[PDB]
């Protein structure tokens, strides 16, 4: 036996506290940095999220295996693309920044 | 004269055709019972008796007559009929199950998941078994209290909706409760693989505090809150 | 035959029931390395054993210190000496062995400061053989004993490989030349009928209070297996002896424990006085069942009367620690306030005396064979045994001892297991059956089934239950004892006059609550015809004609210089009761109580006395 | 007979009959914890796409961002309209935000009893629109 189930889900709530910490950190200190350690703990949080959707409502054997193909599709380029966005344009603090005071 | 109108769904798997739909029944007050059940016993036995539904200790202690009345998973025999004769009361079969005649659904995969997660003390050494009292602290026994009192209603998980999408394979509230029940009683040598039972997707972990379990127990019992503890267990528990 | 599909089963040994006893002979049974079919119409855990509340005596001695032949004293002694004390002996004896296997089992026990079982004082138990004061002996499980006792049995039988026939309705037994060979059941699913047959039979179906009014029990007790039995011409024990527990709500009859008794509460009259000890004065208010309610029932024709119409007496736990009744009494705490609306701290409880309890039923061995009678003498009917409620070893008697049916289930359920495990090997001659056997179940069902007669179901049930509840009441005479009779005999013949609605194969509760009342009717006709026979005053059947208890002596003065009255004309001896189900006809005759012990060197014989707490 | 047989058992015997399904959403009615999970989900599910849609944006179509803003001023500021666009980009984010911490502080196993979940619900719920108001007005 491992514990591999009750491992994945001690990472979600990690991830979850992670998150929360980000969120002020990110307002308190907009920086190179922290746009990336958003971007990768936004994408992965989101990645299991759906996940435990797909794995609750995706019925079946081979839609369960595609659904979290194509799942793992979007979340690659979601990861990838932020992290472009951070190397390339504004960056995700500075972006948010901007679209708000407007 | 008081009366009060009782929609129940209905249907007879031995007339072709018919499919499932309500009836509505009208019942004098001063002539019946303070519980559904007195209600459905009496439409039984004045009204129509093809009114077919589970029933036996009338004291809402065996779980036979577990319902969903009015939007809600409890047992007749506890649920008092309101005497409000200005509503409807709505009689429904515990939800999401297969219906086998009316208000009677099929239990045996909520039995066969209460069977695989060994419901019963298990000692490493067996070889000493009924010659001596196994000792155990009130303290110890405590922790048994809010567990041990369950009826196995099936009121619980048939209203947690992931065991409404998922029941096949996601053991539900009633069920994981009482396994806790056996890893919290100290006189079980087994408290480790006990978890290790529930290391899948589904066993255990298709359940996210929605809070439908505890909220709909017709006993006043918590297996959400038991569940949170397992979850606990699950990440805590060494080797 | 065209019409219902027959399944045959092959098996070691069936169980008929999964209350309390058949569970524990039905694993018991799989543990010894038997094939055993279990048979009920109920789900395990529903078995009416689950509104247990009291709890289950063993002298283990937890509280003060015990011995096994003090609760054999005290059992034989409330039981007036129709308990048969071989059984009684080997009950109390194997109580602790008993109690301790299910603690191991993992019951889990209310608990004490050392750790151990919590033990409770109960309704006549003493200590030193009835001198040495109140005995604290009621091994429970805080309020719900009943309910965790099933629970741990059931949840222990899964571990074997029982073969559970799950809401199966047994219909009769399979009988070959006086020997057993199974069950025809009507499984409820699909309305089909399954002929399970094996070498062994237990049946263990539990009592009949549904023949009354108004009963603590569930609507399940029906006493099947007891009709069962009546309608394959075996006789049936001690059927008028029907326990009126004292303590239970004037409205819908739900169970009050005797633990409210035994933890300090009290029971009040109209005026306010403790009754119970210008009655009582020895033993005060944790009396015997029969004696208590005795005073209550006489007190209400008193006109000391407690209610809206005067008809009920209380049950008050007002003076009790707030913090004792949450802990020791949680299940009544509820149920008090739920069908009554009452907060238990600061209020009493509407109580009359309820029935309650079936001692008599199908006549056994204290190995649990059932017992047919053959020229005035006992005979083992091969392959069929018999426990708990549905059965009589009497080691209840005239007067069921509280906290002692629990116990009884255990016991015997294990007794009935050993001696089949102890007169044959599993794998054994399964014995051949009539292609056609049942046949009479069968056709019986079709008639119930297409039922066109002009009497409802219900109101044919109901002129029956008050029948019994006005006749064969607490306190019964002769007079209106014949006129129940009579009465009851007329109901029997309606029987072919009633009207079922339901035609259906599956789920036709329509038709078994019919099938139940017939296994009622029966239970009921004994009940009534050996009660107006007994023509004295033993335990809960008190007769006001007959209130001089008629022993084979006079027991008051001394045994010596004064000679044995011929068994026809005493009335210490065992009420044997059949009915042609035909004519409706209850012939009744006579067997012994055994009175001797499994040995006098260690468990002492003990003689009929005056009876009184 | 083990206890995975008797499961295989009841599908086969159901999944191969005329029996019908006890109604379930349509009759079960609703308590504000279960209308709180399902905007968790409602929300999570809406959060996570909105990201997508971002990160994915930045990689298919043309011009930078500071090229999109001024492509937004299209019928441009209209404040109580840009401010109401603003306010419901926030306004699921809070409340998934807030929600997020009352399962967290669930995991750690408190708060579980009947009257404290529906007390923590509408300290969620008026925490949401107090946040959701202040942020949309930064
Ligand atoms: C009625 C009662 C009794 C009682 C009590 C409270 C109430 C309300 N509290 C007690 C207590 O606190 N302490 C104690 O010592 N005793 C107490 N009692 C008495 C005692 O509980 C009963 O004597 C005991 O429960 C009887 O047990 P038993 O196993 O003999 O019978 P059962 O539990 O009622 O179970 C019946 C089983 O048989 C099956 N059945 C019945 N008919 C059929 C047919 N026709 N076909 C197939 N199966 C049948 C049922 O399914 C059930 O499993
Ligand atoms: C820092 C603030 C956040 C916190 C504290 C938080 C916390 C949580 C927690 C604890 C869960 C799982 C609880 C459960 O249902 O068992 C969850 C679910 C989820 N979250 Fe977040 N979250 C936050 C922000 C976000 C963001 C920004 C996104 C979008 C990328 C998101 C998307 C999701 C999704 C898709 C789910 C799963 C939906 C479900 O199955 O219920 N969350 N959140
Ligand atoms: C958090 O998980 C959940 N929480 C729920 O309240 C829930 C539900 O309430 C369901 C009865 C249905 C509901 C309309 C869903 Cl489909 C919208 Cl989210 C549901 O299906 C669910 O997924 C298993
Ligand atoms: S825990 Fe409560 S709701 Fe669940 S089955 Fe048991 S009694 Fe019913
Ligand atoms: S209804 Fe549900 S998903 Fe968990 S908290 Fe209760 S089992
Ligand atoms: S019948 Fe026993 S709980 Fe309702």
């Amino acid at each position: 036996s491992s514990k591999a189930a009750s491992l994945h889900w001690t990472g979600e709530r990690v991830v979850s506290v992670l998150l929360l910490g980000l969120l002020p950190a990110a307002y308190l200190n907009p920086c190179s940095a922290m746009d990336y350690s958003l971007a990768a703990a936004l994408t992965l949080h989101g990645h299991w999220g759906i996940g435990q959707v797909v794995t609750d409502y995706v019925r079946g054997d081979a839609l369960q295996k595609a659904a979290k193909a194509g799942l793992l599709a979007l979340s690659a380029f979601t990861f990838a693309g932020l992290c472009y966005f951070n190397y390339h344009d504004v960056g995700i603090c500075k972006a948010v920044a901007m679209l708000w005071k407007l | 004269p008081r009366i009060k109108k009782f929609a129940i769904y209905r249907w007879d798997p031995d007339k072709t055709g018919d499919k499932p739909h309500m009836q509505t029944y009208e019942i004098d007050l001063n002539n019946c019972g303070p519980m559904v059940l007195d209600a459905l016993i009496k439409i039984k036995n004045e009204i129509d008796s093809t009114l077919t539904f589970r029933r036996s200790c009338r004291e809402g202690i065996c779980g036979s007559c577990a319902m969903n009345i009015n939007g809600g998973n409890t047992l007749a025999c506890t649920r008092r009929i309101d005497t409000n004769l200005d509503k409807v009361s709505k009689i429904y079969p515990l939800p999401h199950m297969y219906v086998i005649k009316d208000l009677v659904p099929d239990l045996s995969n909520f039995y066969a998941q209460y069977k695989s997660i060994e419901p019963y003390l298990k000692k490493k050494d067996e070889s000493q078994e009924g010659k001596q009292q196994y000792l155990q602290s009130i303290e110890e026994r405590e922790k048994l209290d809010g567990l041990y009192e369950c009826i196995l209603c099936a009121c619980c998980s048939t209203s947690c909706p992931s065991y409404w999408w998922n029941g096949d394979k996601y053991l539900g509230p009633a069920v994981l409760m009482q396994a806790y029940r056996w890893m919290i009683d100290s006189r079980d040598d087994f408290t480790e693989e006990r978890l290790a039972k529930l290391q899948d997707p589904f066993s255990l972990y298709r359940c996210h505090t929605i809070m439908n379990c505890t909220g709909t127990c017709p006993k006043g019992l918590n297996p959400g809150k038991a569940i949170a503890e397992i979850k606990k267990m699950m990440a805590t528990y060494k080797e | 035959s065209t019409q219902y599909p027959v399944v045959d089963h092959e098996f070691d040994a069936v169980v008929v029931g999964a209350g309390g006893a058949g569970l524990r002979a039905a694993f018991g049974l799989s543990e010894a390395g038997f094939n055993t079919a279990c048979v009920t119409k109920l789900f395990p855990t529903r078995s009416h054993t689950v509104a247990a509340q009291g709890g289950i005596n063993a002298a283990l001695g937890n509280m003060e210190e015990d011995n096994w032949r003090w609760h054999f004293y005290d059992t034989v002694k409330g039981s007036d000496w129709l308990g048969d004390q071989d059984a009684i002996h080997y009950m109390t004896e194997q109580a602790p062995a008993s109690v301790v296997e299910l603690e191991n089992y993992g019951m889990p026990f209310s608990r004490t400061e050392d750790g151990k079982i919590y033990q409770r004082a109960f309704g006549g138990q003493s200590l030193k053989f009835g001198k040495g004061g109140q005995a604290h002996r009621c091994c429970c499980v805080a309020d719900r004993t009943g309910h965790s006792l099933l629970h741990t049995l059931y949840g222990r039988s899964l571990r074997y490989d029982t073969s559970y026939f799950v809401e199966y309705f047994a219909l009769d037994l399979l009988m070959e030349n006086g020997e057993c060979r199974g069950v025809i059941a009507l499984c409820i699913e699909d309305g089909s009928i399954h002929r399970i047959r094996a070498r062994n039979t237990v049946v263990a179906t539990g009592g009949y209070g549904r023949t009354y009014f108004s009963c603590t029990s569930a609507h399940t007790s029906t006493g099947d297996g007891t009709a069962m039995v009546t309608r394959a011409g075996l006789p049936c024990q001690d059927l008028e002896f029907v326990q009126f527990h004292p303590t239970g709500i004037y409205g819908a009859g739900c169970l009050i424990t005797e633990g409210c008794r035994g933890e300090g509460g009290i029971l009040i009259n109209s005026q306010g006085e403790r009754f119970m000890e210008r009655y009582a004065p020895v033993a005060k208010d944790l009396a015997s069942r029969d004696v208590v309610s005795r005073s209550m029932t006489l007190e209400i024709r008193e006109g000391r009367g407690c209610g809206p119409e005067k008809d009920h007496v209380y049950l008050q736990l007002h003076h009790l620690p707030p913090e004792q009744l949450a802990v020791r009494l949680p299940g009544i705490s509820e149920t008090a306030m739920i069908f009554a609306g009452v907060d238990v701290t600061k209020e009493p409880i509407p109580v009359l005396p309820t029935v309650h309890y079936n001692m008599g039923g199908i006549p056994t061995n204290y190995k649990g064979q059932v017992l047919r009678h053959v020229n005035g003498q006992d005979q083992v009917v091969p392959g069929l045994y018999a426990c708990g409620e549905a059965a009589c070893a009497s080691v209840h008697g005239a007067n069921r001892l509280g906290a002692n049916s629990l116990l009884d289930l255990v016991v015997f359920g294990r007794a009935c297991a050993l001696s089949i495990a102890e007169s044959c090997r599993p794998g054994d001659k399964v014995p051949s059956i009539k292609p056609n056997a049942g046949e009479e179940s069968v056709m019986n069902l079709d008639k119930l089934r297409f039922a066109n007669g002009t009497i409802r179901t219900s109101e044919l049930r109901l002129s029956m239950q008050k029948s019994m509840q006005s006749h064969a009441a607490v306190f019964r005479v002769g007079s209106v004892l014949q006129e129940g009779c009579e009465k009851i005999l007329r109901l029997y013949g309606d029987l072919q006059h009633l009207k079922t609605f339901d035609r259906g194969m599956v789920w036709n509760t329509d038709l078994v609550e019919t099938l139940e009342l017939q296994n009622l009717m029966l239970c009921a006709l004994q009940t009534i015809y050996g009660a107006e026979a007994r023509k004295e005053s033993r335990g809960a059947h008190a007769r006001e004609d007959f209130k001089e208890r008629v022993d084979e002596y006079d027991y008051s003065k001394p045994i010596q210089g004064q000679q044995k009255k011929p068994f026809q004309e005493h009335w210490r001896k065992h009420t044997l009761s059949y009915v042609d189900v035909k004519t409706g006809k209850v012939s009744l005759e006579y067997r012994p109580v055994i009175d001797k012990t499994l040995n006098e060197a260690d468990c002492a014989t003990v003689p009929p006395a005056i009876r009184s707490y | 007979t083990t206890a995975k047989e008797e499961m295989e058992r009841f599908w086969n015997k159901n999944l191969g009959s005329n029996r019908p399904l006890s109604p379930h959403i349509t009759i079960y009615r609703w308590s504000l914890p279960m209308a709180m999970s399902i905007c968790h989900r409602g929300t999570g599910i809406a959060l996570s796409a909105g990201v997508s849609l971002f990160g994915l944006s930045a990689l298919l179509l043309p011009g930078n961002f500071e090229s999109h803003l001024e492509l937004v001023k299209s019928l441009c500021l209209g404040p109580t309209l840009i401010y109401t666009a603003k306010f419901g980009i926030v306004f699921p984010l809070m409340y998934h935000t807030w929600n997020g911490i009352r399962h967290l502080i669930w995991d750690l196993g408190k708060g579980l009893t009947i009257p404290q979940l529906t007390q923590s619900g509408v300290v969620v719920l008026i925490l949401t629109v107090l946040s959701s108001v202040g942020l949309a007005a930064m």
